[PDB]
RNA sequence: UAAUUGCGAUAACGAACGAGACCUUAACCUACUAAAUAGUGGUGCUAGCAUUUGCUGGUUAUCCACUUCUUAGAGGGACUAUCGGUUUCAAGCCGAUGGAAGUUUGAGGCAAUAACAGGUCUGUGAUGCCCUUAGACGUUCUGGGCCGCACGCGCGCUACACUGACGGAGCCAGCGAGUCUAACCUUGGCCGAGAGGUCUUGGUAAUCUUGUGAAACUCCGUCGUGCUGGGGAUAGAGCAUUGUAAUUAUUGCUCUUCAACGAGGAAUUCCUAGUAAGCGCAAGUCAUCAGCUUGCGUUGAUUACGUCCCUGCCCUUUGUACACACC
RNA sequence: AAUCCUGGAUGGAACGAC
């Protein structure tokens, strides 16, 4: 490393963050390897980003959003609900604040926590409607990675959504705890409590 | 990051103009509990009366809530523009007041009952409890009591 | 005379024009430096050229930026490809191909649009409805 | 005028808006050990007010009992110094 | 002398048929100018509803009118200036000349 | 509480009356050359992987 | 090196500069302070209400420096905003001008603006020095 | 779909019937040949009919084709 | 195949309409033409700080030079180009590369035959027939009414709160409209809390209003889960404007009043990318009055990329006691 | 040079014509 010097001043933490290594806003991105796999090749990691914000199309083609870093598609999810929608920039701020609350408790990497949440947290099986018109029931079948991916993500947003609503403990800290209640296996999680109801159901339906 | 501790001399709800005022909340939005007081003027007479809004009503000397409720009564003496009041050139000696608890609705009584022994259009429409300004009601207030 | 050029970056319709020369390595914004943007996240997301190229190219070169159209954020996205493509531009210019190249294929291995515009566009609005193609609402009875 | 729905009450909670020298000592004792502090965590836990809760983490935070790591207003976040 | 010329018509073809013959003439008897520049053209709409009656699916149509507008800078004596007064006139076309 | 993985190699078709039910055969990873017929929720392609909460059985193939 | 105000952030800088006028406490304040919203689009009065009068002032000098004429026209439509008309929908609405005449006056009596020509209010070369200064002072305070 | 119609097909096929010993399957310079060759109101109509052509080159150079 | 779009098959051949083609618009062009009613750079004069070169600015008659950004005009550019697969191996289709753009590039405009006993004589000095035609249903003047409310339906606007309200600061768009025999959009200056008033100014307009400094947005603070500083109806009083005239308040402003509403049951609507949704802006009608519409732009997602189960549509085959045709 | 092989479907209720 060296710390240079320019017209205009430059921080030497952003230097750093520059030259030495490219960080999350300021997190490692290495040493996360995923634990579970048929979730690699879906969660976007070692592909860094400075911030969750990026005027990215996936939504052109079918498979493309597999490569949108998962963060991104955190932030995505929590701009919603009406008045939440766009905002990125709150649900950015949002993250940040999570990550340093998740990193002051399970000082781990927050990012292995909520990649590791996701993998717990993912429906293996799923039940549906099938039949031969009037002669139908609710087969249970096996899960996309994709969608366990996406039901995750959702069940987490809305568990902490909920929780937050109505009540003074903030949008963030809600997250953060579902995150680390999901990351351990607790069945205190909103998506714990629901992946436990559908792996359930599906057992029964067989 | 200043913390006074406390003393024991702190008290819950009071009394003031026949109104149970709760305290443990700051001032003006306790004030404005009382009937024809709005935020408005209650931030400015806690103004004019030199007291910190910081502080919590709960809080405070007696001192304090009779200058409070001195200016409240008698505003123009305390410098007040006189269009804030809820009732300017009243209707009778054109002077200016700012009725309170149980003035605002005598007198809103008193101007419905005249305008009904006047037989007038508004005073009618009040004594059948219909909509008066001249509002719709094809659609609305319809389980209006 | 100086080795000097202009460039420009746009999004949906904020456009960042920049001028660029040799100087000092001084960075400014329509009045004022990089660092006084006030997302202050999209700072970060600024920044990102310089945080993936290294600030030693920027020693000897001096920007000056001027922006308009669009909301704070295209404004933002504007200004990285202008500096991307002015760069790019004096590189290629006054500096070898190779430098170039490498640089340009740095920025769209990181990121495509940092170079090139997003053809993105608005849609426009059509009756029936309040947008573009939402409608109003159908009532039967 | 049918409702449609349930619509029970809840519990009411009663934070305080004012300490006391007990409230403020045992702040001053459980504050530490508490990896994560913020308001949401002095009110759940300690049931001060939420203006009571900013004082209070401005306070510890002056001679320096927290570690502050962001003061993004609507959201502070601290630590213990250890 | 310091004239300009302005045309603020819709034919685009008439109106650049007669600033070419216009500049070609300017420019064989060899006089300054500044080219034509040539104003942002501007549109007028009218969002109507087709239907006279009020039934019918809500439909609505902009009937759209577009309209060009040049205009030229010379410094040229007033004899030539007259006779330019007197020709390069197309129908369709509303011109206007005036000095200083 | 075991699983078992399995790798897609080919995609057949949709199913349900509804279509939002995908047809697949796969490969199992460990104890190979093993393909058995399974149904799918949502989106899929082949080389995926999936986790059969319980590995011994199949839908009726519809061909 | 020289600086200005361009190279300061905007918050921190207001806050060194209105600080600096409440500490000189010699500009003005007309009396009918403390009473008003300053937009009819507002609903309450400032919060603080112990000062402002050197706030607004701060952000209207800064708003001169970056521009080169301004008028009340001008700083209404900026300070004012989203006035909330009950049920009906938000709506712009400008802020109070007769706030921002007094201030420009009682800043022309101070001598850090004048008068424009083309109309408006227009930078003295005093206001200049002396917000470089504080501006100085500001990135000065980091140290 | 990316289908050509009957005019651009049968053009193509007159023009590939009676300019053999001439244009090769660079889309570019058979549209600079055919806007000369032949009278067509549009540019996009005309790279259409260049390159159902050079299709049809490419078709040809193994073996024949009907018609 | 989006498609009677095509490859082909072939008692059919050749044609036509429609689709497509076309036109407009939006994206690419540092390639042409240029442009103080648009910018850029430099040079002069000038402010400040640094001073050591500099940075930030201002400067209409300081000129000089250029056109990248801006405007246009003429053109080019994508045709699925190249490659690999798959297909009787043809039409074509899938993936990848390049590319500004690879869902007929995107959205629109135009849009067939035949028909409805759809709607409109309240748009028509378009209209036949019938009624009326001077105490007229003509015409015109006054005042009312179209808003009248025990109730039921539909389009929407507000919110039911901390992903928040409030107060400060921060501070960014585009679409377009605008005075003549009128009196329009108004800058700037003064007054006023505010509305607004007033003295002036520019503009028939890329020039002036107008960078339309919009709002949402961000940083700071207060608030603190309390039908609460949420919400702000219903009322009272007063001050203003338009209009001859506002009284069943035209509308705007101030204060006070502060009600339901605690995410909404049966049912149900719209929606696949800069789109939904949020956020406001303009124009329309207009003396005044947007909560409506038509356009504009700012922030900007999720989830499919499939199916015909329901609702319907197209072709074929079949059956039929149906023909104002499963009502 | 090794080499054994295959085709397959169930299904509820749904009056009438002013």
């Amino acid at each position: 490393f060296t710390p240079v010097v320019l017209a205009t001043p430059i921080p030497e933490e952003v230097q750093q963050a520059q030259t030495e290594i490219k960080l999350f806003n300021k997190w490692s991105f290495e040493e996360v390897e995923v634990k579970d796999a048929s979730l690699v090749d879906y969660v976007q990691v070692r592909q860094p980003i400075f911030v969750a914000h990026t005027a990215g199309r996936y939504a052109n083609k079918r498979f493309r959003k597999a490569q949108c870093p998962i963060i991104e598609r955190l932030t995505n999810s929590l701009m919603m609900n009406g008045r939440n929608n766009g905002k990125k920039l709150k649900a950015v701020r949002i993250i940040k604040h999570t990550l340093d609350i998740i990193n002051v408790l399970t000082d781990q990497n927050p990012i292995q926590v909520v990649v590791d949440a996701i993998t717990n947290t993912g429906p293996r099986e799923d039940t549906t409607r099938v039949g031969g018109g009037g002669a139908a029931r609710r087969q249970a079948v096996d899960v996309s990675p994709l969608r366990r991916v996406n039901q995750a993500i959702a069940l987490l947003t809305i568990g902490a959504r909920e929780a937050a609503f109505r009540n003074i403990k903030t949008i963030a800290e809600t997250l953060a705890e579902e995150l680390i209640n999901a990351a351990k296996g607790s069945s205190t999680s909103y998506a714990i409590k629901k992946k436990d109801e559908l792996e359930r159901v599906a057992k029964s339906n067989r | 990051s200043l913390v006074v501790q406390e003393q024991g001399s702190f008290q819950h709800i009071l009394r003031l103009l026949n109104t149970n005022v709760d305290g443990n909340i700051k001032i003006v939005y306790a004030l404005t509990t009382i009937k024809g007081v709005g935020r408005r003027y209650s931030n400015l007479v806690c103004k004019k009366a030199d007291v910190d809004l910081h502080k919590r009503a709960g809080e405070l000397t007696q001192e304090e809530l009779e200058r409070i409720v001195q200016i409240m009564q008698n505003p123009t003496h305390y410098k007040i523009p006189a269009w804030f009041l809820n009732r300017q050139n009243d209707i009778t000696d054109g002077k200016d007041y700012h009725t309170l608890a149980n003035n605002v609705e005598s007198k809103l009584r008193d101007d419905l009952e005249r305008l009904k022994k006047i037989r007038a259009h508004r005073g009618i429409r009040h004594f059948w409890g219909l909509r008066v300004r001249g509002q719709h009601t094809k659609t609305t207030g319809r389980r209006r009591a | 005379a100086v080795p000097s050029v202009q460039t420009f970056g746009k999004k949906k319709s904020a456009t960042a024009v920049a001028h660029v020369k040799a100087g000092k390595g001084l960075i400014k914004v329509n009045g004022s430096p990089i660092t006084l943007v006030e997302p202050e996240i999209l700072r970060f997301k600024v920044y990102e050229p310089l945080l993936l190229v290294g600030l030693d190219k920027f020693s000897n070169i001096d920007i000056r930026v001027r922006v308009t159209g669009g909301g704070h954020v295209s404004q933002v996205y504007a200004i990285r490809q202008a500096i991307a493509k002015g760069l790019v531009a004096y590189h290629q210019k006054y500096v070898d191909e190779q430098s170039k190249n490498e640089l340009k294929k740095a920025f769209t291995s990181y990121d495509r649009t940092l170079l090139i515009a997003d053809s993105r566009r608005p849609e426009p609005k059509k009756f029936g409805g309040k947008g573009a193609r939402s409608r109003f609402q159908k009532s039967y009875r | 005028k049918k409702k449609w729905s349930k619509k029970s009450m809840k519990d009411r909670a009663q934070h305080a808006v004012i300490l006391d020298q007990e409230k403020y000592d045992r702040i001053l004792k459980e504050v530490p050990t508490y990896r994560y502090v913020s308001v949401s965590v002095l009110v759940d836990r300690l049931k001060i007010g939420g203006s009571l809760a900013r004082i209070a983490l401005r306070h510890l935070e002056k001679e320096g009992i927290i570690k502050p790591i962001s003061k993004h207003s609507k959201q502070a976040i601290y630590t213990r110094a250890t | 002398i310091k004239i300009r010329i302005t045309l603020t018509s819709t034919k685009v073809k008439q109106l650049e048929n007669v600033s070419s013959n216009i500049v070609k003439n300017a420019e064989q008897h060899n006089l300054v100018k500044k080219g034509p520049v040539r104003l942002p053209t501007k549109v007028l709409k009218i969002s109507t509803r087709k239907t006279p009656n009020g039934e019918g699916s809500k439909t609505w149509e902009t009937y759209e009118m577009r309209i060009h507008k040049r205009y030229i800078d010379l410094e040229a004596p007033v004899q030539i200036v007259k006779r330019i007064t007197q020709i390069t006139i197309e129908p369709g076309v509303d011109v206007e000349v005036v000095v200083a | 509480t075991p699983v078992t993985l399995a790798k897609v190699i080919k995609v057949l078709g949709r199913t349900g009356s509804r279509g939002g039910v995908t047809q697949v055969r796969v490969e199992f990873l460990e104890d190979t050359s093993r393909t058995i017929v399974r149904n799918v929720k949502g989106p899929v392609r082949e080389n995926d992987i999936l986790v059969l909460m319980e590995s011994e059985r199949e839908a009726r193939r519809l061909r | 090196p020289g600086v200005s105000v361009r190279d300061v952030a905007a918050q921190d800088f207001i806050n060194a500069y209105a600080s600096f006028l409440q500490r000189q406490g010699k500009l003005e304040v007309p009396g009918y302070v403390d009473i008003v919203k300053t937009s009819s689009g507002n609903e309450m009065p400032p919060q603080d209400a112990e000062g402002w009068f050197y706030k607004r002032a701060a952000s209207v000098a800064r708003h001169i420096y970056m521009r080169k004429q301004v008028g009340v026209g001008k700083l209404n439509k900026l300070y004012g905003g989203a006035k909330s008309r009950g049920v009906r929908p938000y709506k712009h609405i400008d802020a109070s001008g007769s706030i921002n005449r007094k201030v420009l006056q009682a800043l022309e009596k101070i001598g850090i603006v004048e008068i424009s020509p083309k109309g408006g209010r227009r930078i003295s070369e005093n206001g200049q020095r002396d917000l470089d200064r504080i501006a100085a002072q500001t990135l000065e305070e980091d140290e | 779909g990316r289908v050509r119609t009957k005019t651009v097909k049968r053009a193509s096929k007159a023009l590939i019937e009676r300019y053999y010993p001439k244009l090769t399957l660079d889309f570019q310079t058979n549209k600079r040949l055919c806007d000369e060759i032949a009278t067509i109101q549009s540019k996009r109509l005309r790279n259409k009919i260049a390159g159902y052509t050079t299709h049809l080159m490419k078709r040809i150079q193994k073996g024949p084709v009907r018609g």
